[PDB]
């Protein structure tokens, strides 16, 4: 979380914590709990924001479900909709630490050899998280959706 | 909503097939059950308002719910719970003659976990009080229509879960 | 620099017609007010009703001047297809989002409103809550008898005019109200 | 079901209205018999006074079919 | 069906169904075997009945394959016969379900509309569904064609 | 009655008779002669089942005879059998109309408001229809019973 | 509205009593006649269509009416006056099933005479043309059934007159 | 909505300028079209069953669509279909009457893209249609309307995608 | 404009334009040479026709421009000028549209109420509108002047 | 909405506690400041029009907003603008009888800022135009109520802002 890379950067320049870096900290802790609520909020919701995104990137590309696409089958469709339901888990776990680095180390490293191995097209991916961002949207209130869109985003370019 | 019946029928529309004997199979299958859920459904409805008062009993009152600072607190509050509790028994009575759950997901299931979110309803107790229902329900109907009303029961639990 | 349609704007005003029947009032004035009841309360935005939606009986009462416009409207929504098209597809809830918008022509203004109207759906008939709607004060007051609903959005209960907007301009009806031969999704292209 | 046809009188005390009222002022309707107490009682509460009343439909004093 | 129809008449009225509701339901039900075997009968001999029917309704109607007339030619034929073939699929549905609300969902609503744009003379095609019903009826037994006359007669009711 | 519920649905729709509403006419008529014997066994023990049933009831509910219960008194207890024989005679007209209507508009709307203003204990009323269910049933055949059950299930139902 | 059933329970609820062998009679005659009804029903149902338009031949068109200065010149009136006689033949098929004329009082009988008074619709025209339909439904319909067909018809010939 | 005319005036209204020359050759230009326009309008009105119909034959018809399991399956469908193609045509007509794009961004495109995703109708498919009806419409109205009337289709077609 | 209400009377009875509405959008347009030029010898004869209009307003109401009145000193008599002057601006923008809609919407919906919170008499402005009418029809021709007439007649009966 | 003696009543509702001396001081001190409110609320009311014409006066008008291309511009913006205006006081006034500013929150707050941002109209303009209304109170309500008034102009200011 913030906290780790305010110490990150303290320990290369090798001193104490400045002053300003722990007045960012001090607000951090102050703004986790108003963060946890969102988090909260998304998770309640998550069931039905990962239906959504899916039927709305099906609709969106045909082609990933259908007999070439890798999609196509129960199976396959179950493990699209899985993927989603990760990067969501993902983006509440960055919301709570307040920085990308959680979602960046478990999700976006790697994620391009993983899916060209798999085959799965990246922009579809891409384009499911998008779907998801704005039904996430949608059930968060503005500043609250603000902040998840901001995490969404990141996701949505780490993967492009 | 959808029925059994229609469900079957919806199937074979959809891949623009004739009706099959391994369909009619399904249907026959319903047409047995069918005389049984309609004894199981009477028995419900005359004792509706007892398998409210007998599952509340066991789950909702005598709790912090209704003491003060809970949901079902004052009496406006305990009304809406036991209006609740009623639809969810006769929508359940509905689907087990229908044989189909859609009838829940259309008109029970659909926006309720969110409206209870809004209003701060506990779901976890709501279920709990489903579940008691059913078992109230299980006694009356008899074991051979219990295990029909139990899906049902289930159904509604798991949609607010 | 802002512009004449920027708020508001001049669309909404201009497309609201007040609709009274007049008994000596020729055929064709007088059918195009009976379709436009129609086009509000049961949403058919083509605009001039089919013939199966049509109930016959209660025109023929209207153009005779023995029932009114309030009548004809609650007739609407105590027949079959209003129960078909809209309570039965949709959740209690919504059905009554839906009732203010057919009938009021608003968006419900407040969740007490929303819980009174689903108490009557759920302890007596969807005939009992258009009833109250039509019998509700606010309805009498802004169309009393003649008038025929329009879309009106009223925006002095706070936030109402956002709500209304949005029913009224957004939701389209999302849901086909019968529930046979459901669409595969693919086959998008021809 | 039973009808009954109502022909009333109201006035607009409480504001002027430019759009004509006449329609609304003076108003023979058939009512369903259930609907008449709610609006025999909106005609009051305005004001207005209830001319006649009478039953279109159905037969006074029947159990069934009421 | 005739059970989605008490549904949804007591959840209108916002009650349990009536005993009377109940006791048609318990009718459908015993009824219901007799009726499969009705619907079977029929979609054995659908091939025949389309074939035999589509010949009368051409005696009948000379002009509807004439070169003025929307069933002449190959093509447009085939697609006369795939319409008939299409109604009595319908009806076997509606005997099975016990009601004409399966029928009427997929058929009867916006037909006239349909066959306006299409040009295709209603009359004549509800002719052919006259002509389906007697060669039906001829295979069925006396009381199953009185059950599925009912059937037929609706679709012909309301092609009209 | 059944054929009078039938009528008034389809003049709603404004449409003549539908196949499977006729068909429920059908089993009606035949059911009816049926019906006819099952209401006459009952008139014929209608003494014998109110006077059976009372006791019961009284035995069910000391309070309703005792000097606070509205019962008690032997005018009170005449006018409480009497309504239990009002009862029993509305359930002989539904069985023999197949349908709760007639009853209903005789005995169920406004039966709560009557019976507070009287303070007469609802449930009390309830558990005195039980009663006389169950001598009822025992006079009845066992198939003719069930038909003679939902009825009076109906009424139990209707107050509550 | 009323029907045979309900007439005779109607009779007795009013004196109290409970129904008698001689009232069971009553009721087992219209059970018996039923059958037939329903048969009659249907026929009429199907052919509803052409009774109208054989009904219409017979009596309205080619005549002064359809003429100019007639009343069921212009094709709203030609259309409004076909719309009347529809109703006419769905009411008695209803009123045929029930066993009661009271539905053709309550639903068409009642203030029609004003209203053709008013508009100067022809009341003898419209009287001919229910005439006619009967005529052509006792045909379909077939003897048994068309004595019974015939008297609602003639019921309502006899209030619009 | 807007027109061309009031289009001008408007820009003029929040400058706070009183009309120039040059506004008004844009109102000349105008003036000129309008005429071309009017008699445009009166065809696509006569012609607009047959310009549906031909546009349908040429994308929507003899397609997966309209076979079991296509959105346009079933008579309900393939008749909200065409329901809807009526809508743009109209509203194109109105537009090129008016020589602004804005009455079709207000009526139909505002939220229709939504609308159809809920319900799953294919937007190509219907894109495919529009411009199918622009190609009706240009041969009737003729090659100087032909380039007017086109804008609008685009513009829908564009809206839609 | 013309087109504007034509479309607008279309879209509420949900039918093409009548061929009698197509008619006058014909005549609307043929007019429209004429009305363009009318609009430009306003707009050039714009600043006298304002002046003059004025001092006839204020002879014909002292008061307006007295210690009492809205328009007295410098500031205030400015103003009431200016309006005048957006008064003729909207006229000029009428005849081209040839309709009073573009009129209307800016200037005489809610123009009561301003005018309330002013608390300039709204008679004194329709005497000045009245005003402008007679020294911009002297610089007309009389069939242009007629026209002119009708818009600057339209503003003294919307504000009275 | 809440008013001070209500919402003292629900904090103790949700303890269930008893009312107390405590509570009571609070309902107390309500009760003296009461007397002066009355008097402002009828002030206030009196010279409403003045009042919103003279804030008016201060920032809104003789401004960019009033001139063509200003929000205010046009009679019907300017007609709405002072609508507003005469909203915000009306609420300030219940809510300073009130004692609470929950009714603000409840009606006036809820939305407004999403509407105007839609609207377009600036909302600091607005906001100012709220002080100088408090300005403008101030001065009639005279010093004790002004104190009281000023709290509640704040409380709508900073919700918009
Ligand atoms: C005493 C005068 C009568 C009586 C009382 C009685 N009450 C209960 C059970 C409950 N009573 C309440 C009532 C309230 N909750 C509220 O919030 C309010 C308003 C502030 C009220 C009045 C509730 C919630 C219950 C449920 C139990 C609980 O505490 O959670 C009983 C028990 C009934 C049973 O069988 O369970 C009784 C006996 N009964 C009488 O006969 C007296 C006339
Ligand atoms: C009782 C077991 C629990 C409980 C119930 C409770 N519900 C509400 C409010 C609502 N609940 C619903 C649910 C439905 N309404 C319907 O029509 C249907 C489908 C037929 C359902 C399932 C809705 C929509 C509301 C809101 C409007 C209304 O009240 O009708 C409340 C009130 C909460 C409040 O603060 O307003 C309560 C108490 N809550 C409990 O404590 C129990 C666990
Ligand atoms: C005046 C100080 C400023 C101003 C205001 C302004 N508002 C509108 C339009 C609307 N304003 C509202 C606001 C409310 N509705 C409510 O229910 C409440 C709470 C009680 C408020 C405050 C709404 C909903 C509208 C739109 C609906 C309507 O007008 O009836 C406008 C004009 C927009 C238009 O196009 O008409 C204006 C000008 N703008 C300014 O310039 C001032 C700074
Ligand atoms: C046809 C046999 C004859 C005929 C009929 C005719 N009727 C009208 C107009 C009306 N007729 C009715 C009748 C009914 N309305 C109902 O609801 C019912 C009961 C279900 C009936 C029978 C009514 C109310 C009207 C007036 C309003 C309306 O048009 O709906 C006309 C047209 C008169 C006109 O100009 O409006 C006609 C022609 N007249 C003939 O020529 C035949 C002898
Ligand atoms: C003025 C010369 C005389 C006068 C008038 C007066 N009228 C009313 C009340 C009503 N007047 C009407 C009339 C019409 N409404 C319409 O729609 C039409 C046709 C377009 C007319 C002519 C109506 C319906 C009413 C009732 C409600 C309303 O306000 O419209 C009153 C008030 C009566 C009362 O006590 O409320 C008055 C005074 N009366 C005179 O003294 C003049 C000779
Ligand atoms: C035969 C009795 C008559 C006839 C038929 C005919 N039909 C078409 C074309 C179509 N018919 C349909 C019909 C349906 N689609 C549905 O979903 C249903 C309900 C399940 C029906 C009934 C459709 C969709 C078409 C269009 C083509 C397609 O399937 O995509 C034609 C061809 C006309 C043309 O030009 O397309 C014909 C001839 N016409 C007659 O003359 C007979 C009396
Ligand atoms: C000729 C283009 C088509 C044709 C003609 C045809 N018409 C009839 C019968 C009638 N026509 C009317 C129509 C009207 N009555 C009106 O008042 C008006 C409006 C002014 C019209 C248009 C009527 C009322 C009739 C019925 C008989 C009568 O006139 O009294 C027929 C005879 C009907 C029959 O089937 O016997 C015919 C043949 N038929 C075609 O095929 C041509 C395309
Ligand atoms: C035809 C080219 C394509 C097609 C059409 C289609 N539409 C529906 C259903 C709806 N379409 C609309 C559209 C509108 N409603 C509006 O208010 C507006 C703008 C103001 C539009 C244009 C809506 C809301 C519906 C739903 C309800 C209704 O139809 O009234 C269907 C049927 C979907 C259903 O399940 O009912 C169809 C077939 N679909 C295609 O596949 C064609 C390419
Ligand atoms: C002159 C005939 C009369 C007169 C004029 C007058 N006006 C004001 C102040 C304003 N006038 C307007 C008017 C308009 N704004 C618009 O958008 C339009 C339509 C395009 C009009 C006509 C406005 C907004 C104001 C407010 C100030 C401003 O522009 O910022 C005054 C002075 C206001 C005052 O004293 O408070 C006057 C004098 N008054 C008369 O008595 C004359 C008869």
């Amino acid at each position: 979380s913030v906290l780790t890379k305010a110490i990150v950067n303290a320990d290369a320049e090798a001193r104490y914590l400045s002053p300003g870096e722990l007045d960012r900290i001090k607000s951090f802790v102050a703004s986790g709990e108003r963060r946890l609520r969102i988090a909260q909020t998304l998770t309640e919701a998550r069931e039905r924001i990962v239906k959504q995104a899916g039927d709305q990137l099906f609709q969106k590309r045909p082609d990933v479900v259908s007999p070439g696409g890798n999609a196509y089958g129960e199976k396959m469709t179950a493990l699209c909709l899985r993927d989603l339901d990760y990067y969501l888990r993902l983006v509440t776990y960055g919301i709570v630490a307040g920085d990308v680095t959680p979602i960046e180390e478990i999700g976006i490293i790697g994620v391009k050899e993983m899916y060209n191995s798999l085959q799965t097209p990246i922009p579809a991916v891409a384009e499911g998280v998008r779907a998801m961002k704005n039904v996430a949207t949608s059930l968060l209130s503005g500043d609250d959706a603000a902040e998840a869109g901001f995490y969404f985003d990141y996701l949505v370019g780490a993967m492009q | 909503m959808q029925d059994a019946i229609t469900a079957v029928i919806n199937n074979y529309d959809v891949q623009g097939k004739y009706l099959d004997g391994a369909a009619l199979d399904k249907l026959k299958a319903y047409f047995t059950t069918g005389a049984v859920r309609v004894r199981a459904a009477a028995v419900i409805s005359s004792n509706a308002t007892t398998i409210i008062k007998e599952a509340a009993a066991k789950a909702l009152i005598y709790s912090d719910l209704t003491r003060p600072g809970g949901n079902m607190y004052t009496t406006r509050r305990y009304a809406a719970c036991i209006r609740d509790m009623d639809y969810f028994l006769r929508y359940a009575t509905y689907a087990m003659l229908a044989g189909d759950p859609s009838i829940l997901d259309e008109r029970v299931l659909n926006g309720l976990k969110e409206t209870y979110n809004s209003l701060g309803v506990p779901i976890a107790a709501t279920v709990g009080g489903i579940q008691a229902m059913k078992e109230v329900v299980g006694g009356l109907v008899g074991p051979d229509a219990a295990k029909e009303a139990s899906i049902y029961f289930d159904y509604l639990s798991s949609g607010l879960s | 620099g802002q512009s004449v349609e920027v708020g508001v704007g001049t669309l909404r005003r201009q497309l609201e017609h007040i609709y009274r029947i007049a008994p000596d009032a020729t055929r064709s004035e007088k059918d195009v007010a009976i379709n436009a009841i129609y086009r509000q309360v049961l949403d058919v935005f083509a605009g001039i009703p089919p013939s199966y939606l049509r109930l016959s009986e209660a025109e023929s009462k209207l153009k005779n001047n023995e029932i009114s416009v309030r009548e004809f409207v609650r007739r609407l929504g105590r027949s079959e297809n209003y129960r078909k098209r809209f309570f039965e597809p949709y959740s209690s809830p919504k059905v009554v989002e839906l009732l203010t918008k057919h009938f009021l022509g608003r968006a419900p203004i407040s969740q007490q409103e929303i819980s009174t109207y689903v108490q009557i759906l759920g302890t007596k008939g969807l005939a009992a809550a258009v009833d109250a709607i039509v019998e509700s004060p606010e309805y009498l007051t802004i169309f009393n008898e003649d008038i025929v609903p329009y879309r009106r959005y009223p925006t002095l209960p706070a936030g109402n005019y956002r709500a209304s907007v949005r029913v009224n301009d957004e939701e389209l009806i999302s849901q086909s109200w019968s529930s046979l031969s459901p669409t595969y999704t693919g086959y998008q292209y021809v | 079901s039973r009808y009954f046809k109502v022909t009333a009188c109201i006035p607009s005390l409480k504001r002027v209205r430019t759009g004509r009222e006449l329609q609304n002022t003076f108003f023979t309707k058939l009512v369903p018999y259930e609907n008449w107490f709610t609006e025999q009682q909106r005609i009051q509460k305005a004001g207005g006074k209830v001319l006649s009343v009478k039953l279109f439909t159905g037969v006074q004093g029947a159990n069934t079919g009421v």
